[PDB]
């Protein structure tokens, strides 16, 4: 309670595991990465499919 | 980032010395005196 303003949006969530808020939840998902090697991929890369 | 070898993985957590990768940090303490790794 904050004198009637609602941060139930910014605030994170414990629900999921990467305790992110909804507007971030919203700005993560709208930009589409192009999946870099970040993480490991030569296992994928060895099988062709 | 890939695996390490020589440095004992700890389930400690201090401030960063040496960076390695996504969110792991190593670093030469003295709990004999060796490099262990840490997030
Ligand atoms: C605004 O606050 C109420 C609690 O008083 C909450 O139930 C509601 O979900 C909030 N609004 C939004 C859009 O989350």
């Amino acid at each position: 309670y904050f004198g009637g303003f609602n941060f139930s949006q910014i605030l994170p969530d414990p629900s999921k595991p990467s305790k992110r808020s909804f507007i971030e939840d919203l700005l993560f998902n709208k930009v589409t990465l192009a999946d870099a090697g970040f993480i490991k991929q030569y296992g994928d890369c060895l099988g062709d499919i | 980032a890939g695996c390490l070898i020589g440095a004992e993985y700890v389930n400690n957590s201090y401030e960063c010395d040496i960076p390695i990768g996504a969110g792991i940090c190593a670093s030469y303490q003295t709990q004999s005196q060796s490099i262990i790794a840490y997030t």
